[PDB]
């Protein structure tokens, strides 16, 4: 119908640009360009594919795609893979896939269609989305997987934070699960783990933080114009090489990517839609502030790449298949 | 509905603006911290090491310390100006050989400027640097103590290898303070591969000096007195047909009893704390730690039996509780019967009527039997609540580690099945009573000052805080009584040989302790002597010599606390010039 918002696409396509571009210095191995490329191409072709359906298909298979997220996520400790440390992809050779992807495309629908109802602040309102995010969480930190978990939890409160709202008992609780859990952690933590969770905080220890510190002094090379891993740091080497002038240009596409996704949201007069669009855009810009977080040194590690951006088997097509989902909604969302 | 997305909106706008300010912050305030030169000059990342506290007592003289280890290695052999250094080396050769290896190790500070002209900056001749902890001034180890490198244990608490764990008496309890902040820098390298710009990055603190309660010139005293007392302790066990033993087991314990400080605690058999310390494998630290005696424990922290010296103790429940006023009348007799058997006194004749002050004086043990003997099952658990009170039981406060003093009561003769013929043993100090040299040092210092507990504290100060002495009071209703037979035998019981003659009047009292091994003539040499009864000018001190097995405290201890109190008082000996 040619009806969607050409403006959003373009963001897109000038960041994924940049990506290639950028991938030409960071790990210029041929072979993982290739596999980057046909990336690409089914990631748009998916996309393309995605756009022959209806919005109310899609809300239709909310809970049979949460109820397969969760037989993957309690299937992935079985007969998955484990690439560092943690069991969470599912590589039968020439495949490769990750059920967070579809955990986190299947609670935002599966959240959105539950809390189109009455939530019912008194007590019962954080209830509902607890019960569908715990199964989730749970499978996930028994991987383990913090940094996934807390995209999860932040794009599960900012579902919770359009439809409910309890400013006065939302952040008074917060506080009190933010001074009992860390009272009930950190003396039953040996000291393997408690020094390895003080080094998360001041990351000044040479022998696991070396790079992440090399990191902050490798960024601040150029100005106007070997580190740990490209996927987890593609942004430490682009502003190495771009200079201060650049960097501005990468948070500007971001920053424009997050304004129009949130834009898009507001133009979405239906409640789901405006549940399903506001946790998507938090859950990808949760990465992005967090990826160059860690980068620029403010952000503790978490081990995230920066979508649209980096190396990713699967992740750049989940990113463009999620996208495909949000240009979905927004073509539907005046019909019913 | 619609204003909580203007606000997440607004959020990661805010949020990527402090990242953009962040890197801003990098790229534009500090990018004088990462200049390369104009070049493809590569940027290497090192950790400065941390300066580990200097050790110094009190008047400012070093005990502790760490300075660099100047090495000359060289590899290939290759000859340069050899015609200098051979003599200046003294080695008239060099010693070919494949891997590196080193010479001259301990480069003195006069030699390392004349081969720095010879190094030459040549690729064969370099002078590596290294840390080690030195001790100008050694202290005995059992007190002092040593270091180490970082166990495998105590790597995955967040320790470099190159750090030093202590795990020295005084030196674990100072690590805390001891430890400085391993700093990282990095260092523009050129292609060439050399230093360019050094970058700070952390800042090393170069921790905290410690300041002891410890003077070096008593301790040397103490250390020193430790020896003549085994001249002594060998002629004793000469007499008994034993062997000359030469091993010097014991300890002495010399604290201000005003302020509570320490001044000369010395243990033996101590060792070198620089053996631990500045080489990397020194074998004859490895026979120290597999050493059939204890060359590290440090014996005045270590219970042991009091004998005597806890009679004095005893007078003080005695009189506290009420039993004997301080002028009652009890004849010493030579031998006394509880009831089961025959207490014997140390003597064989008949002494004379005595008071508490005459008691304590000549040491008679006939009187604690007939005092104790009114109420021998009530008075055991009252002896150790004053004995407690006085500080024989709790710990005394120091920093070192300390073992736990042992008190028998009768709650604890049930957990361990009570006789009523154990409270005259336990009253003299043989039934278990396990006490500590530095706990008898306090017990003095209690009584020395009339009431006033003050609690034992090796430090002065941390860094530049001067630590405040903590205080405690006893209720001593009769403080002067027991002053007085504490000089009384001084001027007429034991100690009057060796300082009745003495130029500052002493109070103190002489112990021996029957060894529960044997019980075959060296029991272990206990005496104790405070300050200067009288108001002469001269500042108080409290000194406790013990000796394990010595036997004589009389013949071994007292002369021991005769030469730490000449050495802090300045008694010149036969110097007639
Ligand atoms: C303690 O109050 C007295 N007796 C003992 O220490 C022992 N029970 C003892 C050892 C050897 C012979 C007889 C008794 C005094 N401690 C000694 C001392 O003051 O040095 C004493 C033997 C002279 S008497």
């Amino acid at each position: 119908w040619l009806a969607y918002d050409w403006g959003l696409v373009f963001l897109v396509a000038a960041i994924v640009a940049l990506g290639f571009v950028n991938l030409g210095s960071a790990a210029p191995d041929p072979v993982l360009l290739y596999r980057q490329s046909v990336a690409l191409g089914l990631g748009l072709l998916l996309a393309f594919l995605l756009q022959f359906l209806s919005r109310r298909r899609l809300f239709g298979l909310a809970y049979p795609l949460y109820g397969a997220s969760l037989l993957l996520l309690a299937l992935v400790l079985v007969v998955g893979r484990e690439i560092n440390g943690a069991r969470a992809w599912f590589v039968l050779g020439p495949l490769q896939f990750q059920p967070l992807e579809l955990a986190k495309l299947g609670l935002l629908l599966a959240l959105a269609k539950a809390l189109e109802g009455r939530p019912i602040a008194r007590v019962w309102d954080y209830a509902l989305p607890a019960l569908l995010t715990l199964p989730v969480v749970g499978l996930l930190l028994l991987q383990p997987d913090l940094g996934g978990a807390l995209v999860v939890l932040f794009g599960v409160f900012v579902v919770v934070f359009v439809r409910g709202l309890p400013w006065r008992h939302l952040l008074v609780g917060l506080f009190a699960l933010a001074l009992l859990v860390p009272t009930a952690v950190w003396p039953n933590l040996k000291p393997y783990q408690r020094e390895r969770v003080l080094i998360v905080l001041d990351p000044y220890r040479d022998p696991l933080g070396q790079g992440f510190q090399v990191i902050q002094s490798t960024i601040a090379i150029g100005s106007g114009g070997i580190p740990f891993r490209h996927t987890a740091f593609v942004f430490s080497v682009w502003a190495e090489e771009w200079g201060f002038v650049g960097v501005v240009g990468l948070l500007g596409l971001y920053g424009l990517l997050l304004a129009r996704l949130f834009a898009l949201a507001l133009a979405c007069p239906r409640l789901s839609d405006r549940l399903f669009l506001s946790g998507f855009a938090g859950m990808l810009g949760f990465q992005v502030v967090v990826n160059l977080g860690v980068a620029l040194g403010v952000m503790p590690v978490t081990g995230l790449t920066l979508p649209l951006f980096s190396y990713g088997g699967s992740s750049l097509i989940a990113t463009l298949a999620g996208l495909g989902l949000v240009l979905l909604v927004h073509r539907d969302r005046y019909q019913d | 509905g619609t204003g909580r997305i203007h606000a997440l909106a607004l959020f990661f706008a805010l949020a990527l603006f402090l990242l953009g300010l962040r890197a801003w912050q990098l790229q534009v305030l500090e990018y004088e911290r990462y200049a390369l030169r104009s070049q493809g000059n590569y940027l290497k990342t090192e950790d400065i090491p941390a300066p580990r506290g200097k050790i110094l007592d009190r008047k400012g003289r070093v005990l502790a310390q760490d300075r660099l280890v100047v090495d000359l290695v060289y590899t290939g052999g290759e000859v340069a100006f050899k015609e200098r250094l051979l003599p200046l080396l003294g080695l008239e050769d060099l010693p070919q050989v494949t891997e590196p290896t080193v010479l001259k190790a301990g480069v003195p500070e006069a030699l390392r400027p004349t081969l720095e002209e010879l190094t030459a900056g040549q690729k064969n001749l370099y002078l590596r640097e290294r840390i080690e902890r030195y001790y100008p001034n050694p202290i005995s180890g059992p007190v002092m103590g040593y270091v180490l490198r970082a166990n495998a244990a105590q790597v995955k608490q967040g320790y470099s290898p190159e750090e030093e764990v202590g795990q020295a008496g005084l030196e674990a309890a100072l690590e805390p303070y001891l430890r400085g902040k391993r700093g990282v820098r990095a260092v523009e390298v050129n292609v060439r591969g050399e230093r360019l710009r050094e970058t700070v990055l952390e800042e090393p603190t170069p921790g905290q000096d410690v300041v002891l309660t410890l003077d070096l010139a008593l301790q040397r005293a103490a250390e020193k007195a430790l020896e003549e007392a085994l001249a002594d302790i060998n002629a004793g066990r000469r007499l008994n047909g034993l062997p000359e033993e030469k091993q010097v087991k014991g300890a002495i314990v010399a604290l201000d009893p005003t302020t509570g400080e320490v001044l000369a605690m010395a243990s033996a058999p101590s060792f070198d704390p620089n053996l631990f310390a500045k080489r990397p494998v020194p074998e004859e630290a490895k026979a120290l730690l597999e050493d059939k005696n204890l060359p590290l424990l440090n014996r005045a922290v270590q219970p042991y039996t009091p004998g005597s010296t806890f009679k004095l103790a005893t007078s003080y429940a005695l009189l506290e509780e009420g039993y004997v006023t301080p002028a009652t009348t009890y004849r010493c007799s030579p031998y006394i019967v509880f009831g089961g058997q025959v207490r014997r006194n140390w003597a064989s004749r008949d002494m004379g009527p005595m008071t508490v002050r005459e008691a304590i004086a000549w040491s008679c043990n006939t009187w604690y039997y007939q005092a104790v003997a009114q109420d021998p099952l009530g008075f055991v658990d009252r002896l150790a609540r004053r004995a407690r009170l006085l500080g024989l039981g709790e710990a005394t406060g120091l920093e070192v580690a300390e073992k736990t003093g042992l008190l028998p009561t009768r709650a604890w003769k049930r957990e361990a099945p009570w006789y009523p013929g154990e409270t005259l043993s336990v009253a003299i100090g043989q039934g278990a009573v396990l006490a500590t040299p530095a706990q008898i040092a306090r017990m003095l210092a209690t009584i020395a000052t009339g009431g006033n507990k003050p609690a034992l504290h090796l430090v002065k100060a941390i860094g530049g805080v001067p630590v405040q002495p903590r205080w405690e009071k006893v209720p001593g209703r009769y403080w002067k009584v027991l002053q007085e037979g504490l000089r009384k035998t001084v001027s007429e019981g034991t100690a009057r040989f060796v300082l009745g003659e003495f130029p500052v009047p002493t109070g103190g009292k002489t112990g021996t302790a029957e060894t529960p091994g044997k019980r075959r003539g060296l029991e272990h040499a206990w005496y104790m002597g405070y300050g200067p009864t009288d108001g002469s000018p001269y500042p108080p001190l409290v000194v406790v010599a013990f000796f394990e097995n010595g036997g004589e405290g009389s013949r071994v201890a007292l002369p021991a606390v005769r030469k730490v109190m000449a050495a802090y008082w300045g008694i010149k000996g036969s110097l007639e010039v």
